[PDB]
């Protein structure tokens, strides 16, 4: 998922343990807008990462996938004045 | 910072250091001010702390309040510290300390917070120290004429002026006459352990009496007692340090016998041993006996058949009372008893104070001690009847020691204020801001003295600095009349070692907290 | 100097400037700044004064020692060197008794 | 008794938790003021570093709860926003301001009267800059914008760099210098192009006279220099064409869906023909490009750029005279492309700047723009680099704009200070302790601008206001008003003859909003805090 | 609470202490990975690849820390990498030793300001002292330049076969330079693809004089080997598609399901047509060829391949001189790439691969490595990388500076001879800084194993003779030799933006006094 | 209004004056006065009922369950579970009258009810409560001397 990461801006990977929130631990929860969409738990029973994409895009799932610029371009979006000619 | 794979200190230490944490401290010290502040003045209010347990404690003096705080900033403590010295060295100015000493900090954080040396702040408040403690000793009024009258009204003004500001205030005539008896009938050494005072729950303040003798509640009395005399006119008090009854005569002694008579002759002796102790107490001329160590029923008994009065248990603070007040001496032996160990009061009597027994010795020409009874409606209102009469009594001392007085209402501190301000108009510059900063920052009290008053304290703070530029020395805050007075012939009197010993111990505070510029916390051992 | 408030971990308040104290009241756990402390406290009991000359003059010196080892001494050569000039100076002291 | 669900507290503990916020959010800054002022880093929970100076960006980054300090940083927003320098200044003297009202205060004087005494200090403060304290930039030339630049970006990651800085800023703003009716000049700043690239030294920045855009060729085909371009923009893509929600294509006849099939893209074909057969030679667009229009452009060696920011083409097209086309339709309702659409540019050329290419539209005609490429030696110094450089230039529009500027280091806050002390004692009686507690306020920019060099702030600034008051009582030496602090050596000096100066814009807009921040918090006597 | 609970706070000297010490550290990890004699480290990905290296960019890379300095360095290394290719060790050696000199100062009452003054008057100084003691070269004499990739390559493991890399990397560099409507560029990451093949030998390895695909006819009677081929390439599929417009259709009559079906194959019968008017031998589309494409483009004779990538597609233009075309009605007889001198799909190991390697004036080329494993082939790509850059760096600008830390040693030899005329407050930070580059020369030595105190000494007081700017130290033997000998130079423009990097660097750490962390991204 | 100041620094660093300040409440100015008032108000008023031959008695059960079924005012109130401190003052003053005299236990807490009742709208005035004190206790006078000259002799 790390570099499923990179590939996948728009997406917000995370983590979180099972103390902080017996048989919770010993036997990938998708949120799009606030609501539970995938439910896939356990899924080392079904590696490394095209294969996660694979299985996560077979269900209509990740989103679908740019050039890398210098560093970064924007300066601020507000009243610019425009560039008035003349007059 | 960075891990350090073997850290130099322990695990949990914090340190601050700067600019940063002298100002903390100097906002801890106006905290620990902000906390007293109300409590000054005839218009002062009282707090009210309950601790742990529950009990309450109501309080207008500052030490008291301070240390019922749990103060446990470094810096801040240094405030209870110098307030608990100020109430040791001199029992009254315990507000006017914390006040001054966190005005200073106050004053001097605007200099701190430039990057002012700390060691030039010092300096300027140890000179500033110096010369305000040398203008109190040059102007403090004293007369030179060891009269009577004029010492005693002096006396009678310092009191009054120390108990207007607590509950008692309204009968602070009465209060100041009180105390100014009891503390001249003090032989040489003035000791607060001779001067006792007894609370007894219900009665009106006025109902308070001062005993010119010594005054104790009955102590567990044994059966017989009610059958004795309660009253003698002219008794005398066989002072003891005596177990009156049947007892083993030694903690390791063993009789050992063989035969019924000598059994019957051992009974005899033990019994025949109290007999005569009793014996020769009754044979002394005593009417009263009054023992540190119990005394049996059947000493009661014998003692009520003589008609003669007994009092077990006595604490020993009463009975050195007694004796001092008396004139006996208190005997471990009842061998010789003589005249010259047996003391001599007018009056005894058991008489009924608000559901409780009192014995009463008065009449004693002679007595070094004295008895308050202070009756109130509260425990808690016993408790700063008590404080107060304390507060008035220390001040009553230190005049004793020395009749040097200054008029309060922050009059003395306006004078000093004005001289020191003329002083540091006439210094190069550095010091001369400090040392005008102490100056300002000696205008707290009369401040604190119209806020308290509910005044508009910046009329006031002008009046007096007009007042004393164009000439005028007492002129301070006048309560009643909201404006200002000459407090000298308001008879608003404070003795000068008061003010001299506030000033030093504020500034001392004030160099101390100024001149630390670290504070490091070690991790709590053995937390649990 | 400026002193110093320290706590200790019974919460008793030392406020000072004296070197020895602070490093008494202080809880060091490294073992080479106990070491240090250790030389600083032989040094107050020995004389009396003087315990923050002793911390000063040893942080300098393993200071000026950890130079040495970067620009490509060895420790050995170092040791060696400190030593000689301990004992020059030691001479040279008498010398400047005023 | 009073039941609400939630938190009172009122009067004096109130004030003195606002001011303590007022006072944090100072302290927070106060180490970033002046020549001597030190950056800072800060970093988010995600891990990103922001190494910067700035105080409204330090403000803006930071996690804020308590609204007394909320105002702050929102005052601190706006004056950057309606000026771009002094954010740090304006927030420092709220503060202060706020610090000495609530201690006004706490003396049982009224707020009201606080208040009164506030805004009569600023009206006056505001009088005496405007009559006393400005010095007219006509007679002083190119010299003061150039000194107005490097005084803006000393305490800057660029500040030792200002010599050659301050005339990059200078330049890049004459270069879009216009003047619209009324016979203004206007000067419109964030119309030049910044652009971020790490690699070689802050020396190597380049000044672009033209316009810089962060994007490059669509296809490899296409050549990566133009000499005599001539640019068409435009404002729509050029794809397969695809018919709206409101058509749909039903085939009865099969012989048909060939030709529609063919249609649907000879229609952008003949956009595309007629684009080209006009003469053009490079093409910018808003919308996506696909493959078959960029082989069309490859096949016509033309240049073909998409993605175009809509910002980004409107400045072009304004720059090289080219009109923005949504569309290709004339008033005949045909689909025509005139001749008179075109922009000219005397070269466009593709770059390399650091394993990366940008297009750079180099000298257009009808029109000057400028575009400034930051090289630094990282992500974050470019970023500081990018701040500094925006706060250069809006000090020089100020400058610009408005012809007056006035002397730095702290003269005017000095010289404000000894004649509002001054003053005072000729209006109120209780406004008059608040007009002489403004005037002491007003002097914390010198004190912090001392501290900040580790000099001895005292003195120094007890020297500063003896310079000033001897100016303003003596007739005759009224020159000493342009004396000022000099951080580097520690001794007061003629700011005005050293070259530090800053617009007027600046002192008063900050004077206003931070008087008006310290009412606007010393009207506050009661806090509810409503449960959530 | 003004501020959040989790935001934390810091200032002082500790957060200037600390960022040096990140620096220090950051420093100390690839300290021991420069000169001829470095040793190698092992890189655990988190993704479980290994990663074996001692160039320093990827070590650096491969490095999660938490300290905002040490990020700020391991960015630092990451621009030097991108800008020049080399000297990426040297820089963080560099920026390390001069915020070292400069925590001596601040330990001291001198503000940081002053040290960045002085920094940057040395950067000025430095700079011109390189542009002083430089040399000029004839990029025209093939020896010079393959002299200088291996004093480029001489730090790396691909040493050991130093000629043969030292003429791949010449080759291709100068192969790839193209010139167009007079604009020059040389554009490395384009074309000129590295493409590795674990097993063979490194000694097989070469440059084509076109470029290899890992593709496959897409029918087998397709011939695999012709001679003069014609390439055509495409960017749509040969294969009938919906269009964008909904486009049902509604059938009554009985043929018209037929119909549109011999019209669909009709439609790819008249694409093929298209294609093979021009009579082609090869087609590449980087998109799909349907099954009747294939045979319709068979019966002319003509070999077909598929999916090949966009970036692919541009090498093989490039490479046989073609225009990629996406309408083959508009194929134009230019567009068909003629220049191409062979293709071939042979089979190595088990993969299919073609091959265009015989064009004539090739503006691609694909390097074919062939090594023992994925890793030595990763290393061996790193080594070539760096010095195809080092050759694009001297072809660009051909000045020329001796290495080995004679350099180094020249310039703090001027700087220190320049200071003694400042009379200032800062000029001990100039001198201080300026002898700051004596690093690199000495962990040469370190690294070597010989003693650093003895030879640096020996070294400065040669450098203070007047003719001896170009003596330097031995990196492989530890002794002192004048480097036009032994013949170790290295581009001016590698030096200028290492010593710009580390100052810059240096001075941007040198203005940060606090530290704020824990607040939110909030937008 | 409680739980102390929570300012935790001028700059950012911790900052505890008074040790488990975070768990400990405080009153300030008048808003103590009118609480108080109130909490003495309420027992005044509780107390009052019991007054005169026509009173009514209270029943009180202690924590064992038991019964006291009484009207003495003292007993009430010392068998009174009350935590707030002014109710607590309040049954020590009706102890002390029990004590000094043995009866009027209840008037006098429902006279000191009753001027703390009228003190809460005279403070509501502005006037110092020094000053209600003040005046409190010269009217205590006035009726203690109004008291010895209406008192009557008994054999
Ligand atoms: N009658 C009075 N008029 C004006 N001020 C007074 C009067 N009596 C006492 N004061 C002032 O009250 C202050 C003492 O208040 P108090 O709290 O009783 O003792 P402390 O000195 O410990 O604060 C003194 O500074 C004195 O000036
Ligand atoms: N060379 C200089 N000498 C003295 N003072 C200066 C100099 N340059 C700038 N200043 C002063 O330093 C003050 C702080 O500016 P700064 O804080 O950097 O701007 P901002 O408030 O926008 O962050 C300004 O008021 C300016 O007058
Ligand atoms: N044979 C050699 N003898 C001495 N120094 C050498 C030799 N080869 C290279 N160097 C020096 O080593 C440095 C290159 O070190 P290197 O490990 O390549 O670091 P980087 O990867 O950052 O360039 C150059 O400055 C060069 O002068
Ligand atoms: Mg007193
Ligand atoms: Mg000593
Ligand atoms: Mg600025
Ligand atoms: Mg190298
Ligand atoms: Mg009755």
């Amino acid at each position: 998922m790390i570099c499923l990461a990179a590939e996948y801006p728009a997406v917000k990977f995370c983590k979180v343990k099972s103390s902080v929130i017996s048989q919770f631990t010993r036997n990938l929860l998708i949120y799009k807008g606030g609501e539970l969409i995938g439910n896939f738990v356990r899924v080392t029973d079904q590696f490394f990462a095209v294969d996660l994409e694979a299985f996560l895009q077979e269900f209509g799932l990740l989103p679908e996938k740019l050039v890398l610029t210098s560093v970064r371009n924007s300066a601020t979006c507000h009243s610019e004045d425009s560039d008035l000619e003349i007059d | 910072m960075m891990p350090t794979p073997v850290i130099l200190l322990k695990e949990g230490t914090d340190s601050s250091q700067g600019i940063p944490q002298l100002v903390s401290n100097i906002s801890a010290c106006q905290v620990i001010a902000e906390a007293v502040r109300t409590t000054l003045g005839p218009r002062g209010m009282d707090k009210l702390i309950v601790d742990g347990r529950g009990k309450a404690t109501i309080s207008n003096d500052g030490a008291t309040i301070l240390k019922l705080l749990d103060v446990v900033h470094p810096a801040a403590k240094t405030l209870v510290d110098i307030a608990k010295s100020q109430d040791a060295e001199v029992g009254d100015g315990t507000t006017s300390v914390t006040l001054l000493a966190a005005e200073f900090l106050k004053q001097v954080k605007p200099y701190v917070e430039e990057g002012l040396h700390p060691q030039i702040i010092i300096r300027a408040f140890r000179t500033a120290t110096q010369l305000a403690v040398n203008k109190i000793k040059e102007i403090a009024v004293t007369v030179k004429k060891a009269d009577k009258v004029e010492q005693r009204k002096l006396l009678e003004k310092c009191a009054m002026t120390a108990l207007s500001s607590k509950l008692i205030s309204q009968q602070k005539a009465f209060f100041a006459k009180m105390v100014v008896d009891a503390v001249m009938m003090l032989d040489d050494l003035l000791q607060l352990k001779m001067i006792g005072i007894k609370k007894v729950q219900g009665g009106a303040l006025e109902d308070s009496q001062l005993v010119a003798g010594v005054a104790f509640k009955k102590t567990f009395s044994y059966a017989g007692f009610e059958m004795q005399p309660k009253k003698y006119h002219n008794p005398k008090i066989a002072l003891l340090n005596v177990e009156l009854e049947l007892k083993a005569e030694k903690d390791n002694a063993e009789i050992r016998v063989h035969t019924v008579e000598d059994y019957q002759a051992i009974v005899d002796a033990e019994w025949n041993i109290l007999y005569d102790k009793l014996e020769k107490i009754h044979h002394s001329g005593a009417k009263v006996v009054l023992s540190k160590l119990p005394i049996g029923d059947v000493a009661t008994q014998y003692f009520a058949d003589r008609d003669m009065f007994c009092a077990g248990r006595v604490p020993e603070e009463d009975l050195k009372r007694t004796m001092m007040a008396c004139g006996g001496s208190i005997q471990t032996s009842v061998n010789a008893l003589s005249a010259d160990v047996l003391g001599r009061c007018q009056v005894f009597e058991e008489t009924q104070i608000g559901g409780e027994r009192y014995n009463f010795f008065t009449g004693c020409p002679k007595a070094k001690t004295c008895t308050f009874i202070l009756r109130g409606g509260a425990e808690q209102f016993m408790e700063e009847t008590e404080r107060s009469l304390h507060d008035a009594i220390m001040i009553v001392r230190r005049a004793i020691k020395n009749d040097s007085v200054v008029a309060g209402g922050g009059a003395i501190e306006m004078e000093l204020s004005k001289y020191l301000r003329d002083y540091s108009r006439t210094i190069p510059g550095k010091q001369q801001l400090l040392i005008g900063a102490y100056a300002k920052a000696l205008e707290i009290i009369p401040r604190q003295l119209c806020d308290n008053a509910g005044f508009d304290a910046t009329n006031i703070l002008n009046k007096l600095r007009a007042r004393h530029a164009q000439g005028g020395t007492w002129y301070g805050v006048d309560i009643n009349n909201e404006d200002i007075a000459d407090n000298f012939e308001a008879f608003v009197w404070e003795p000068a070692m008061v003010r001299i010993n506030a000033l030093t111990a504020a500034s001392e505070a004030a160099c101390l907290i100024v001149s630390v510029d670290e504070t490091i916390k070690n991790p709590r051992s053995t937390v649990d | 100097g400026m002193n110093k408030m320290v706590i200790n971990h019974l919460e008793k308040l030392f406020v000072t400037n004296d070197a020895a104290t602070i490093l008494r009241e202080l809880e060091v756990q490294h073992p080479a700044a106990k070491m240090i402390v250790m030389a600083s406290h032989m040094q107050e009991q020995e004389v009396g004064d003087g315990t923050n000359f002793v911390l000063v003059f040893a942080g300098a010196l393993l200071e000026l020692a950890e130079e040495l080892l970067r620009i490509g001494l060895s420790v050995s050569e170092v040791i060696e060197g400190y030593e000689i000039a301990c004992r020059k100076a030691h001479e040279i002291l008498p010398n400047l008794v005023c | 008794p009073l039941s609400v669900f939630g938190d009172r507290s009122t009067g004096e503990t109130i004030r003195s938790q606002n001011v303590m916020a007022a006072a944090s959010i100072a302290n927070i800054v106060k180490s970033s003021l002046g020549p001597v002022g030190l950056d800072k880093m800060l970093v988010d929970d995600i891990g990103d570093v922001t190494i910067t100076n700035d105080g409204a960006t330090i403000l803006k980054l930071l996690e804020v709860e308590h609204p007394a300090a909320k105002v702050l940083c929102e005052l601190a927003d706006l004056q950057d926003k309606e000026v771009g320098d002094g954010t740090t200044s304006v927030v420092i003297i709220a503060a202060e301001l706020l610090k000495n009202a609530d201690e006004l205060v706490k003396q049982k004087i009224h707020p009201t009267s606080v208040i009164s005494g506030y805004r009569l200090a600023c009206k006056e403060a505001v009088r005496y800059i405007n009559e006393n304290l400005i010095v007219n930039t006509d007679e002083l030339g190119r010299d003061c914008l150039i000194n107005a630049a490097k005084t803006s970006m000393s305490s800057k990651i660029i500040g030792i760099n200002g010599d050659f800085f301050a005339n990059m800023v200078v330049d890049a703003v004459l270069a879009i210098k216009y003047t619209d009716i009324r016979g203004q000049p206007r000067y419109p700043v964030n119309s030049v192009n910044i652009l971020k690239a790490h690699g070689r030294s802050q020396m190597e920045s380049m000044l672009i006279s033209g316009y810089a855009l962060n994007c490059v060729v669509g296809s490899q085909g296409m050549p990566k220099r133009i000499v005599n371009a001539k640019i068409a923009c435009l404002d729509f893509s050029l794809q397969k064409t695809k018919m709206k929600l409101g058509v749909q294509v039903v085939i009865t006849d099969p012989e048909k869906l060939d030709q529609i099939r063919q249609r649907e893209s000879d229609i952008t074909k003949e956009r595309i023909q007629k684009i080209l057969a006009t003469g053009a030679n490079v093409i910018l667009t808003t919308g996506g490009i696909d493959d078959m229009c960029l082989k069309y452009f490859v096949e016509a060696g033309a240049m073909a750029v998409r993605r175009v920011l809509k910002r980004d083409l409107k400045r072009i097209a304004k720059a090289s005279g080219a009109t923005i086309l949504s569309t290709l339709a004339n008033l005949e309702g045909e689909e025509t492309f005139e001749a008179a659409m075109l922009g000219q540019a005397e070269e466009v050329v593709q770059e390399r700047i650091c394993d990366d290419e940008l297009i750079l539209i180099k000298n257009t005609k009808a029109r000057t723009s400028a575009s400034i490429i930051l090289r630094g030696a990282n992500d974050f110094m470019c970023d500081e680099m990018e701040r500094s450089l925006h706060d250069a230039l809006c000090v020089v529009k100020r400058v610009l704009e408005s012809k007056s500027v006035v002397p730095g280091g702290g003269a005017v806050e000095a010289a404000l200070s000894i004649y509002l002390e001054n003053y005072a004692t000729s209006m109120g009686s209780r406004e008059q302790l608040a007009i002489a507690e403004f005037a002491r306020s007003l002097l914390v920019i010198p004190n912090t601008l001392a501290v900040n060099a580790a000099q001895d702030s005292t003195d120094l600034v007890a020297k500063l206001r003896a310079f000033h008051n001897e100016a303003q009582v003596n007739p005759e030496r009224k020159n000493l008003k342009w004396i000022g602090l000099d951080l580097s050596n520690g001794k007061p000096r003629d700011n005005k003859q050293a070259g530090v100066f800053e617009p007027t814009i600046v002192k008063v807009k900050s004077l206003k909003f931070a008087t008006e921040a310290a009412i606007t918090i010393l009207r506050i006597d009661d806090l509810i805090k409503l449960h959530p | 609470l003004v501020l959040s609970q989790n935001t934390k706070r810091e200032s002082g000297r500790k957060v200037q202490s600390g960022n040096i010490n990140a620096a220090k550290t950051i420093a100390d990890i690839i300290r021991t990975c420069l000169g001829p004699k470095s040793m190698m480290k092992m890189l655990l990905d988190p993704m479980g690849g290994i990663v074996m290296t001692n160039d320093g960019n990827a070590i650096l890379r491969e490095i999660q820390v938490q300290h905002p300095a040490a990020k700020s360095m391991i960015e630092i290394s990451r621009t030097q990498d991108e800008e020049v290719g080399d000297g990426t060790t040297s820089v963080i050696i560099l920026a390390g030793e001069m915020l070292s000199v400069a925590e001596h100062f601040l330990e001291q009452q001198m503000h940081p300001t002053v040290v960045i003054s002085a920094y940057r008057k040395a950067l000025d100084d430095m700079i011109s002292t390189l542009k002083k003691i430089s040399i000029p070269v004839d990029i025209s004499d093939s020896d010079m330049m393959l002299n200088i990739i291996n004093s480029s390559i001489t730090t790396k493991a691909i040493s050991r076969w130093s000629s043969l890399a030292c003429n791949i990397a010449l080759d291709a560099v100068k192969m790839v330079q193209f010139e167009e409507n007079g604009r020059k560029e040389i554009d490395i990451k384009k074309y000129a693809r590295v493409e590795k093949i674990p097993g063979g030998i490194i000694e097989d390895s070469c440059v084509l004089r076109g470029v290899m695909i890992n593709k496959d006819v897409t029918h087998p009677r397709m011939r695999r080997y012709i001679k003069n081929p014609r390439i055509v390439l495409l960017d749509s599929s040969l294969e009938y598609k919906k269009g964008e417009s909904q486009t049902d259709i509604e059938i009554t009559r009985e043929e018209d399901f037929t119909r549109i079906l011999q019209m669909e194959e009709e439609y790819i019968q008249q694409l093929c047509e298209d294609i093979i008017q021009l009579k082609p031998d090869v087609v590449i589309t980087e998109k799909g060829i349907s099954d009747l494409a294939q045979h319709y483009l068979m019966r002319a004779n003509i070999t077909a391949i598929r999916r090949v990538r966009k970036t692919d597609n541009n090498r093989i233009a490039r490479a046989c001189g073609a225009r990629i075309v996406s309408r083959p009605e508009e194929l134009r007889e230019d567009d068909v790439g003629t220049g191409a001198g062979l293709l071939e799909i042979k089979k190595i190991g088990d993969e299919y691969f073609t091959f265009i390697t015989d064009c004539k004036d090739p503006k691609a080329c694909t390097i074919l490595l062939r090594g023992a494993s994925k890793e030595i082939l990763s290393e061996v790509e790193r080594n070539l990388q760096d010095a195809m850059q080092v050759c694009r760096n001297v072809l660009l600008d051909p000045q020329l500076v001796p290495g080995g830390g004679a350099s180094e040693m020249a310039v703090a030899h001027a700087l220190t001879e320049k200071s003694k005329a400042m009379t200032g407050v800062e000029q001990w930070p100039y001198r201080a800084v300026a002898q700051a580059l004596e690093v690199i020369p000495r962990t040469l030595i370190q690294n070597c194993g010989a003693s650093t105190i003895r030879l640096l000494t020996s070294l400065r007081a040669k450098h203070t003779q007047e003719n001896c700017e170009t003596w330097g130290v031995n990196g492989e033997t530890g002794t002192l030799v004048d480097m036009k000998e032994l013949g170790i130079w290295e581009p001016l423009a590698v030096k200028l933006q290492t010593y710009k990097t580390a100052v810059e660097t240096a001075v941007l750490l040198l203005r940060i006094d606090d530290i704020v962390s824990g607040h939110k991204k909030k937008g | 209004a409680s739980m102390g100041t929570l300012a935790f620094d001028e700059y950012g660093r911790p900052f505890l004056i008074i040790k488990d300040q975070d768990r400990k409440s405080r009153l300030m100015g008048l808003e103590a006065l009118k609480s108080h008032i109130m909490a003495a108000k309420a027992v005044a008023n509780t107390m009052r009922t019991s007054l005169g031959p026509n009173g009514l008695d209270k029943m009180m059960v202690d924590k064992d369950g038991d019964v006291t079924v009484t009207n003495d005012g003292a007993t009430i109130l010392s068998m009174m579970d009350v935590d707030h401190q002014i109710a607590k003052l309040m049954v020590e003053l009706s102890k002390s009258q029990d004590d000094e005299i043995g009866d009027g236990t209840t008037g006098v807490v429902v006279l000191a009810g009753a001027l703390l009742e009228e003190a809460e709208q005279l403070l509501d005035r502005g006037i110092h409560p020094i000053r209600i004190a003040d005046g409190y206790e010269q009217a205590a006078r006035v009726a203690i001397e109004h008291l010895d000259k209406i008192s009557d002799s008994v054999l």
